[PDB]
């Protein structure tokens, strides 16, 4: 059976510092397949943290399409890494940023990972 | 030796890559028998001087 | 030979390339043939004389 | 330290229309590592929708192996993704299917996505 | 808009088979990006199955760092994939191995498969 496949993939690091404000992270060209977006929280964030974070895009209004993280306190073991449960085929050239808001700590930062795939096709046969 | 791919990105890139297959050990020669003798399983001519890393 | 004939066109070329430092396989671009089958059909048409004498 | 490794992979994207039906979408090599496939649902499913899609194996008799997903209505943002939580060593030339039964949706649409790795293996020395 | 990604990646799939040891399963070179990291078991856990097995690295103390996974009898249907929240970074070469302890179960099997970039990056433009 003949089909039509992506054949290359990259991988996107970004970090930030978890201060106030929007990071440009990742940009995404015209036909991407995102097939992974993952933050993790380095460091230890403080007890009483009402901190906020949000994966999304450039140009979007709210940017919390892929991910969010509220309350790095409630359970910091699973609210250490947080996978996307999205993928996301882009129709134009888009950017994925970070906005957090209500930085009431320091020390902590976010790494964030985009796992995605190039718009080129090629044909194999099986 | 030095390996010049100039056919990366269809011939666009570069590719510049060294490679080296060496033998290299610290002389400590064994037995070729059992037999036991000073040098069997030393450092030929080593003598090691350790101090602190100040 | 009037077998059914194929006609090709190619299309043109269209799709963003890739920008600065980025490799040409970052956005493969598709070369598109179109084609055409064209079929013979018969046709005729028929006068039958009258008898020679008249 | 050696090890063998799969350094190819590919990624099969492919659409199908929530009619009744069996869909040939992704054509799998014998020895293809399948790592991740995911469901999107796009559109927007009417309530009292009892649609159910299932995203299987061609060849087995249930085509659920990859994914089950039942009422497209309880959550209109839950639903809209699914990724599959089984790997999977392909030992024939497989293809992978999505049945869909009891489609009582309009302009609802699936979007499958399945990343995996050929079955090529090369030697790497850490 | 520049960025600097990774785009070779490797997938490695070790397979190791449920008795009371340590298993060396994965060799990661310093830099290299996980991006998944999942196990299959492959076999029928009998009842009173007080096997545990957690898939961590080999320099560490408890050798969880992934995943952890007992009481396999309790549900085979979710504790047959389990997959692992946490993306990682190499600093240095790591090995990631699987600690098996309390085998009491026979021909149960687990397979690790580990999806990883590599540290090199290029630079890429969009």
């Amino acid at each position: 059976m003949k089909q039509k496949v992506h054949s290359v993939s990259y991988l996107a690091k970004a970090e930030f510092k978890f201060n106030n404000g929007v990071y440009n992270l990742v940009a995404l060209p015209s036909g991407a397949e995102v097939v992974k977006v993952s933050l993790e929280v380095v460091g230890n964030p403080i007890a009483t943290s009402t901190t906020s974070v949000s994966v999304g895009f450039e140009d979007e209004t709210t940017k919390n399409y892929f991910l969010t993280l509220d309350n790095l306190a409630v359970d910091d073991a699973s609210k250490k890494h947080t996978t996307s449960a999205k993928d996301y085929t882009a129709t134009s050239n888009k950017v994925v940023v970070a906005e957090v808001k209500n930085a009431n700590d320091n020390n902590v930062k976010g790494v964030l990972r985009v796992l995605y795939f190039l718009p080129s096709v090629i044909e194999v046969e099986y | 030796r030095f390996y010049i791919d100039e056919t990366v990105d269809a011939g666009r890139k570069s590719l510049v890559g060294v490679d080296c297959l060496l033998g290299v050990s610290k002389a400590r020669y064994q037995s070729t028998d059992g037999v036991v003798t000073p040098y069997d399983n030393q450092d030929y001519a080593v003598i090691g001087l350790v101090s602190d890393m100040e | 030979s009037q077998q059914p004939f194929r006609p090709r066109i190619k299309a043109q070329l269209s799709g963003s390339g890739v920008s600065g430092n980025t490799d040409f396989e970052a956005n493969y671009d598709n070369l598109e043939i179109l084609s055409q089958t064209i079929y013979p059909d018969a046709f005729g048409n028929s006068l039958r004389s009258k008898i020679k004498a008249y």
